[PDB]
């Protein structure tokens, strides 16, 4: 039995005709302490794929170094580690969906929320969330915490069903993303405006921004509202 | 719930999915959460059924008692007062969190209210448990200078992302514009995108099918 | 919130955030939490929006029908008004209260009422959750008898810390200046204050 | 403090005729108000002719299958690969729910295919073991809304003949494929329209002697 | 100690063309144990019906103030009250009540004698109206009866072919509840007939 | 559930309802809560349905390894100590379980032991188990006398079922009939509560509390 | 208190109820009488909550008594239940509720009916054939489902009556030395002395 | 379970213990035998806890039975009961303790004298010339004060018993059917068989 | 508590004041949280006296058997050990550490555990229950590269708020210099500091 400590808000992503696109903020929260602002939340694993976190912070870190001693391990003893026998997302996942269900049931949950985006050897995009409860479920777009009830609806609004897939760009798919980083920076307290961004393209690869920020922001209306309601100045 | 209202140029609009639950179950598919005040301020209520149609009522009520005993059209803000002194007075216990709209004399006007009595101004707002999903569309496509057609669309979309995305709001959505000079418009079903596909076999059964033990005539005459 | 009122040489300037909280929601990002209870006293609203606000009204209530039999109220007239309210119904109230205006007599004055219900008058003061992360800075920058633009610049900087490190903090900076020339309302936009 | 459980809502619905049995199943997963995925399927092909749907909590469902399609693969490499029965894997089915009596797995289990004379078969479960073989059965969220209408209109409960003064029942029959997908379509419709957790889509699982076929519809989005 | 499932008890009500029907069956318990096999659910002011299930000393508690309230308005007004009428009398009487409510699920039904329109109606303990074209369901077995009557029903039924689809609701729905069933009452209303037909369901 | 069982002249009646709940919700009306250990043995099932059957199920096998080993049919009184022994093990854990093993054998004769979940073990001419316990009671005890007929006792352990089954609203269904002689059970039927009631009560001219 | 029953036969109605009295671990009387007669022709029995049962009973026959004299006119059974029942269904919100179930028996002398009414402290009322209050109906009402039999006598109905009180005698837990059973009929009310 | 009384006179040691078996509301059993001969001269009642008394009264058995097989020889009144005690003494402190409150009467063929021991569930054994566990001891000790005198016969000790009985049959709240009486002399254990 | 650790240009400096609390009741007000686990690793201790005692104990220890099988450790080597120990046993610890060592490759290093046991690298940190006062005051004072004497004037000033608005932190303040140079230590006392 735990309690969060230092946490990490949203992590959303999406589908696109050609790969998986996925983001999450750079911040590390005490509570309601903005504490830490230097904290990167996606982790990628290999060539073709990305593991976005959030929740608890120190079992973040813990799931960083599985993840690393991973890639460690299924390079012993085998020539095609950078071919035939990488890691694949599906297997990514399947591991630390094992682990996540392991925890809960010795009531000693890991405190995220997970997903793992990216592109399978025959091209296939990757997409599925697991969290602290070993729940798993896959969907076009996918989004954690506050993302879930915020960013989801807006990137349902782009690929509604399986068939709007092959139809959505990148640049289309990217935009949509970016925009709803800056609803969830607008109306989540525990967000900021710095983050990241992956994307996991199955003809150029893994493109991993950094230091990305909210940009065009709507604030100007706000000059023109006064007090609650009767208040005239 | 999800509920929502927009300013626009000449006026204000709000709108409202018409789903009612009692647990997870659906009471009411087809249910009105848009409520006439005065003939010119209607209020969206989200909460608490009975608590929004009734304390909606009693405002309304008193404001047509004020407005008769003023000689005067009613204002949103004695709408607002009264029924935020109202909710505060019941510290939270009457749990209506409502959108309050309307065009008087002084304008048009836009605000919300809490159960426990607390009051917002704004542009747009939303409120139910399908707010997020609507807030996170008008957050995405509202400006400022929004002509009439365009803030019903930006309304009623606001409210299907609360339909689509959220399990506590479905069915249709009800919207009402109150514009400067005219008359209030009320678009009861305004939009209908959840109409039941036709059953594939009818269970119409053979007449005798029930058991009965007896029959009688009721009167219902003196 | 982060709030806070600060005197000086001209009068006393007042400056709050605009973020309003439902857990970590937003439910509104562009709050006015600057109250006018009179021409020239305001307060900071700090604590349970509802109560804040069912205080604020009543208080501009008594002041207008003060005004009505004895002219003008003193700032310590409307400080005392909020304290009789805040503090007989302590136990029913979550309410922290920044009461800032302008005498001729007095010039500038400010009055701090807490969750008890005390009164603290003060030279500047400051409340909301995160004015926890600003005690240091401003108590090291404050001075008595600054400018207006030095106390801009002094409320600015200090909710821009305010804003940073507080989660429930964010959203506008607005001001409201009270000297003998008026009444005058300022706002601050992320993209300025953010980057100070 | 931690709590080890969730409801990932949905539902399901197993019915068997003379020489096929079918188990469907909507899509929707969900947690709360959010909906998670609009289609992730919770019926599976078991081997053997076997299919399966642990409905309830989704970790507990996914680990069970996933235990008892682990299950059906070492009975093979254990008795010569040797058919698992349909009756032989419901009691095997038993032992892996009530091995965790005291920290259960949060689901109401179904089974279907065909029994060893060739007739089609259902087997239920409750969450900690308990089984019994029936013609028809629905699990999950909405199994109080569908059940009845099942008692109705494929054991005829209720349904007397015409004339014979309420003393000679309808005779039970078995059902078409044409005539309990029928049923099974109008179970779900109904379903989706009183109950929030149910929706999205609707697959449905037919097992004859030919093998395992499955059939896809569209239920409502909200 | 749940006032609403002590009791026990369902109502279901319909429209058809031209008539309307309420169903009830006619269990009152105290918990597992059953104690009558009469205890009807349906009561009638005038021409309009009122259906009313849960804790059983506030159905009849409640029938007994609209009988009292009804009277007084058919005095004074010199006319029956209509059930578009009644509906809006009920909300308020049981809003009145609302930190301290009456725990029943009640149901209006009727013809309006004017303009010959069928109408029914349902609430919830504290008075919010419930009004539908199709069907209303109430009691302990709620969920049941709108799983039956969301797949059997169909609009514009002929009186005849309405009893028996309302018949079939009510009696499967009952027989998938531990607290309800142990007899039932189906009312079939025309716009100047009505009749009340007893039901032949298992008694278990 | 109610279940019963009986000893009298013509050896033992054991008579059960079909029902199984999960709360007000009614789960099924087709339920076995006799289970068939050996063609001597029953075994009646009341409480957790899981609990019931999986372990009543196991005491079945125990008694079949009994026979192998000692190359002779366990005893009722071995029989229900086994199981009576083994939720003692599981006290406290929350085992729910009303159980009655019923058999005959040449040393013991036509035997009946009650066993629960908390450990009681009672040997007994009569007992009934369950939610409706106090329902068949009623009717048993009144009617109860040694020199029945095998034709009466098994009508009287069916009505008593059927007096629980309309009262009890945690039992119904239909009555499952066993009667169990030296030459072993017998199964009389099952016996649907939805035509037994009106058949019993045209016939026998009792249930005048409901509208006939 | 505890065990109260009523049966309602052809031309009379039939109360038995317990003559224990125990508080703690003690049987303090074992001869008390848990009945109240209200008018000539009506008669109600009684069981709950110590001290609530008795003191409600005497109220209600006082109010009843005070009709009696007022109109020179005793009320049907039917109208004396509906004020019983109305007395607890206002009791049951109050701020110290009356813990007392009751059952009424009596002859309405205009229909020349016996009439037995069931009424708990909630204010739930039904007429029966037969009914009792507390763990007692466990028993009995399968019981009487079973011998009951509308056109019985007065005598069968008292024979029927001794296979209750053998039957919880048998099975309940309790001591509830034995009953006093009263008849209702014509006649008024009579107290049957060797049960 | 409830009722277990005993009596050392003379020249034997008497045990009465109550028939009921009840669970909830209804009892189950009224015959029912809460006691196990230990070894010849030895014979243990018990009451409490449902299938922990039978448990441990049949462990404790086999216990003693073995002791007498190994060294062909009957274990004092002294020695089972010092034994018995110590087994409660270890269980109290266990994971889940035995609920089981006994009475152990003897007869010491050594001293050719009755011997009774109370030992409750946590081991507090003492040796007394009339016992009893449970609510009885409320009443029957000090009816036993009063009339009890050392040099009675076993006669005048079951005359005794059964104005206690009756006592208890009077002033208990629960039927207890009666109870089984078994007589520990020189020459072993017996039932009576009319009480 | 309040403490803090500052990287400079030379190294690195920890602070922290010296009072330990029981209550209201300060049980020792000259205490040294500045603990050493190696020659020049250093660590601050916030939290529980016992566990932060029993903690920088073990990894003393650790880095004493760590130095006779591969030499020197690293800052981050240490932090490791730190984190391992507070990660593993989150559920029966409340130890908020910063550790802060100088390497020559490296130079000054500072890693601040938190209570959840995740280790964060950082310019500088500051933790214990008077770093909130002071988070707007350092975020706007700290710059990096400083030198030595502009980072013990940053620390001083910094803790002496800490100091003045947290009733659980007082006393002196005890500061380590980690440099090229070797170990310095320093303290100022209450006379000082509190008219800064
Ligand atoms: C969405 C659908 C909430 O899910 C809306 O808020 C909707 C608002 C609305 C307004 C007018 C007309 C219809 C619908 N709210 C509801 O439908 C509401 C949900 C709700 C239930 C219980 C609550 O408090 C415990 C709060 C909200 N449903 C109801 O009010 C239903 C009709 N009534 C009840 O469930 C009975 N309540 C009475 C009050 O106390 C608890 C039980
Ligand atoms: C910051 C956010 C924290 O102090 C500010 O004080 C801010 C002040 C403010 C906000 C709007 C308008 C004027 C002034 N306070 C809030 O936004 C306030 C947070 C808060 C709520 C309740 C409190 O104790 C009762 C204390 C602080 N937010 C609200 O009041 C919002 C509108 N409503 C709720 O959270 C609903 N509450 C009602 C009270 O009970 C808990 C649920
Ligand atoms: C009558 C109907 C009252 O229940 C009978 O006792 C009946 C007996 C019976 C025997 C064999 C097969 C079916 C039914 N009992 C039940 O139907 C039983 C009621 C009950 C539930 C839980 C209990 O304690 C744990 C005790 C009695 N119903 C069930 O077992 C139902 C089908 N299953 C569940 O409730 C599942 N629960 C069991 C406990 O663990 C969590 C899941
Ligand atoms: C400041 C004072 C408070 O945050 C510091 O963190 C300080 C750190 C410190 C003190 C001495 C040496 C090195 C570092 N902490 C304390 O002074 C500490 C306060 C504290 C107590 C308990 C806590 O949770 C378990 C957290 C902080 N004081 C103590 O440890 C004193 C010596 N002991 C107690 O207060 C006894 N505790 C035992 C644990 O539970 C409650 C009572
Ligand atoms: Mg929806
Ligand atoms: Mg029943
Ligand atoms: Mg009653
Ligand atoms: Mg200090
Ligand atoms: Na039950």
């Amino acid at each position: 039995t735990q309690q969060p400590i230092v946490t990490g808000t949203s992590v959303i992503s999406m589908k696109y005709d050609n790969g998986v696109i996925i983001a999450a903020d750079n911040l590390g929260s005490y509570g309601s302490l903005l504490r830490f602002n230097g904290v990167e939340r996606l982790i990628p694993v290999g060539d073709n794929t990305v593991v976005g976190i959030s929740g608890d912070i120190s079992d973040m870190q813990h799931i960083e170094r599985l993840l690393k001693d991973l890639v460690t391990e299924n390079a012993y003893d085998n020539p095609l580690a950078d071919a035939e026998e990488a890691l694949e997302p599906s297997y990514i996942f399947e591991y630390l969906a094992t682990v996540m269900y392991q925890r809960r049931s010795k009531m000693n949950p890991l405190w995220n929320a997970i997903i793992v985006a990216g592109v399978q050897s025959n091209g296939d995009q990757f997409l599925r969330y697991v969290n602290l409860l070993g729940v798993t479920y896959s969907s076009p777009t996918l989004a954690t915490g506050f993302g879930a009830h915020m960013a989801n609806p807006l990137l349902r609004k782009v690929v509604d069903r399986e068939s709007d897939i092959p139809k959505t760009t990148v640049q289309v798919a990217e935009e949509a993303i970016v925009n709803a980083m800056r609803v969830l920076y607008y109306r989540d307290a525990r967000s900021s405006r710095n983050f990241s961004l992956a994307i996991i393209d199955k003809n150029t690869g893994l493109t991993f921004k950094k230091n990305l920020q909210v940009e065009n922001m709507k604030w100007d209306f706000a000059k023109d509202i006064k007090g609650y309601g009767t208040q005239k100045i | 719930t999800t509920i929502v209202g927009v300013k626009f140029n000449n006026g204000v609009v709000i709108a409202a999915d018409t789903r009612s639950t009692q647990g997870p179950i659906v009471a009411d598919k087809n249910c009105a959460k848009l409520h006439r005040i005065s003939p010119k301020i209607w209020c969206a209520g989200a909460g608490t059924a009975a608590d929004t149609e009734a304390v909606t009522q009693l405002i309304g009520s008193n404001i047509e008692l004020h407005s008769l005993y003023t000689s005067r059209e009613p204002r949103v803000v004695s709408a607002l007062q009264m029924l935020k002194q109202h909710l505060f007075k019941y510290q939270g216990h009457i749990g209506a969190y409502l959108i309050v709209a309307g065009v008087d004399p002084t304008g048009s006007h836009l605000f919300s209210i809490h159960a426990h009595g607390s009051t917002d101004v704004g542009y747009y707002l939303s409120l139910g448990s399908g707010s997020l999903a609507a807030m996170a569309v008008l957050e995405s496509h509202w400006k400022q200078d929004l002509t009439k057609e365009e803030a019903i669309k930006l309304a009623s979309d606001a409210i299907q992302a609360g339909i689509w995305n959220d399990l506590g709001s479905g069915s249709n959505v009800d919207v009402c514009v109150m514009e400067i000079g005219k008359d209030a418009e009320y678009l009861r079903n305004y939009l209908t995108p959840n109409v039941r596909e036709e059953k594939q076999k009818s269970y119409k059964f053979p007449r005798g099918t029930t058991a009965v033990l007896k029959e009688s005539i009721v009167n219902i005459c003196d | 919130t982060s709030i806070m009122a600060v005197t000086f040489k001209d009068g006393v300037i007042l400056g709050a955030d605009s973020r309003t909280t439902t857990g970590a929601y937003i439910a509104n990002r562009v709050t006015d939490k600057l109250t006018r209870v009179h021409d020239k006293i305001w307060c900071c609203r700090s604590g349970s929006a509802a109560d804040t606000q069912a205080i604020a009204d009543i208080v501009q209530y008594h002041l207008e029908l003060y005004t009505s039999q004895y002219g003008t109220p003193s700032t310590e007239t409307a400080a005392s008004v909020f304290k009789e309210l805040c503090y007989e119904n302590k136990d029913n109230l979550t309410a922290g209260i920044i009461v800032a205006g302008y005498d001729d007599k007095n010039k500038g004055e400010v009055y701090t009422i807490p969750l008890g219900g005390s009164v603290h008058k003060l030279p500047y003061a400051i409340a909301g959750s995160g004015s926890t992360f600003i005690y240091g800075y401003c108590d090291k920058n404050f001075r008595e008898n600054m400018s207006k633009e030095e106390t801009v610049d002094f409320i600015k900087h200090s909710l821009s810390q305010a804003i940073k490190w507080d989660g429930s903090s964010g959203g506008v900076i607005r001001m409201v200046v009270l000297t003998a020339a008026g009444v005058e309302r300022l706002i601050f936009y992320p993209d300025e204050y953010e980057q100070l | 403090q931690f709590n080890p459980y969730g409801d990932n809502g949905g539902t399901i619905l197993g019915i068997a005729g003379e020489d096929f049995a079918v188990l469907a199943g909507d899509t929707r997963n969900i947690t709360d108000y959010s909906i998670n995925s609009r289609y992730e399927p919770k019926v599976f092909d078991c081997g053997d002719n076997i299919v399966m749907s642990a409905n309830g909590f989704a970790a507990d469902g996914d680990a069970l299958v996933k235990r008892f399609k682990n299950s059906v693969k070492w009975y093979h490499f254990d008795h010569n690969d040797k058919k698992l029965s349909i009756n032989s894997a419901a009691r095997n089915i038993q032992h892996l729910l009530y091995g965790k009596r005291f920290f259960p797995y949060y689901v109401h289990t179904i089974i279907a295919g065909l029994d060893e004379d060739g007739k089609g078969a259902v087997y239920s479960f409750d969450p900690v073991g308990s089984y019994e073989r029936e013609q028809c059965r629905a699990g999950g969220a909405a199994a109080s809304l569908i059940m009845p209408f099942l008692d109705n209109q494929v054991n005829f409960k209720n349904q007397y003949e015409p004339g014979t003064n309420g003393k000679v029942k309808k005779p039970l029959k078995y059902l078409s494929v044409e005539e309990v997908i029928k049923l099974v379509r109008d179970s779900f419709t109904s379903a989706t329209e009183r109950h929030i957790q149910v929706g999205d889509g609707l697959e449905i699982l037919i097992v004859t002697k030919d093998g395992v076929r499955k059939e896809f519809y569209e239920l409502k989005r909200d | 100690s749940d006032p609403s499932s002590i009791n026990g008890g369902i109502v279901v009500a319909m429209t058809g063309k031209d008539c309307v029907a309420i169903a009830c069956d006619l269990r009152l318990g105290s918990q597992s144990l059953g104690v009558s096999n009469k205890f009807e659910k349906i009561f009638h002011y005038g021409h309009v019906f009122l259906g009313i299930t849960g804790l059983a000393t506030d159905v009849t508690t409640l029938n007994e103030m609209f009988r009292y309230k009804t009277n007084l308005y058919k005095l004074k007004e010199e006319r029956a009250i209509e059930p578009e009428t009644f509906t809006q009398l009920v909300s308020s009487s049981l809003y009145e009540r609302r930190f301290g409510p009456y725990f029943v699920g009640p149901v209006v039904a009727g013809i309006n004698s004017k303009s010959g329109k069928p109408f029914i109606a349902g609430f919830d303990l504290i008075g919010c109206i419930d009004e539908a074209k199709d069907f209303i369901v109430s009691g302990t077995a709620s969920d049941q009866l709108f799983g039956m009557c969301e797949s059997l029903y169909e609009p514009n039924l002929e009186p005849e072919d309405l009893f028996e689809t309302i018949s079939q609701a009510l009696l499967n729905a009952a027989d998938r509840d531990a607290l309800s069933g142990w007899g039932a009452v189906v009312y079939i209303i025309k716009k100047d007939e009505v009749v009340k037909r007893y039901l032949k369901m298992r008694q278990d | 559930t109610t279940t019963l069982a009986f000893r009298f002249q013509g050896g033992i009646i054991v008579a059960v309802d079909s029902r199984a709940t999960a709360g007000n919700w009614v789960a099924s009306q087709t339920v076995k809560k006799v289970i068939e250990i050996n063609p001597f043995l029953l075994g009646t099932m009341a409480g957790c349905a899981a609990d019931c059957q999986f372990w009543e199920t196991w005491l079945g096998s125990q008694c079949r390894l009994h026979e192998l080993r000692e190359k002779e049919r366990i005893s009722v009184a071995a029989a229900s100590k086994i199981l009576s022994n083994l939720v003692y093990q599981y006290k406290g854990a929350g085992l729910s379980m009303g159980t009655m093993i019923c058999g005959y054998t040449r040393k013991e004769g036509p035997t009946i032991y009650y066993v629960d979940s908390d450990g009681t073990r009672l040997k007994g001419d009569i007992f009934c188990v369950g939610s409706g316990q106090t329902f068949a009671y009623g009717v048993l005890d009144s009617n109860y006398k040694w020199d029945l007929s095998v034709e009466d006792a098994l009508y009287l352990g069916k009505r008593s079922i059927l007096a629980a089954a309309h009262r009890d609203a945690y039992s119904g269904g239909s009555v499952n009939l066993y009667h169990v002689t030296e030459d072993g059970w017998i199964y009389h039927g099952n016996h649907d509560v939805g035509e037994l009631f009106w058949k019993v009560k045209e016939e026998e001219g009792s249930f005048n509390n409901v509208i006939g | 208190m505890d065990i109260i029953l009523g049966i309602r036969v052809q031309d009379s109605v039939i109360l038995a109820s317990s003559k224990a009295v125990t508080r703690g671990i003690s049987v303090l009387k074992d001869s008390d009488d848990k009945t109240r007669q209200l008018s000539p022709h009506t008669l109600m029995s009684f069981a709950g909550e110590a001290g609530d049962t008795v003191q409600f009973a005497e109220y209600i026959q006082a109010n009843i008594q005070l009709y009696s004299i007022r109109e020179d006119y005793e009320l049907s059974p039917q109208a004396v239940s509906s004020f019983v029942r109305q007395e607890l269904a206002k009791s049951i919100r109050s701020r110290r509720p009356y813990q007392v179930n009751v059952l009424i028996g009596g002859y309405d002398k205009k229909k020349n009916k016996p009439e037995l009414y069931q009424i708990d402290y909630l204010g739930t009322k039904v007429e029966l054939p037969y009914g009792a209050h507390g763990y007692s109906g466990f028993y009995t009402f399968s019981l009487l489902d079973h011998h009951y039999r509308p056109d019985m006598t007065t005598e069968e109905g008292l024979d029927l009556l001794k296979l209750c009180v053998q039957e919880l005698e048998k099975r309940m837990p309790m001591d509830f030395k034995g009953v006093i059973v009263k008849i209702v009929d014509k006649d008024g009310i009579r107290q049957v002395d060797d049960f």
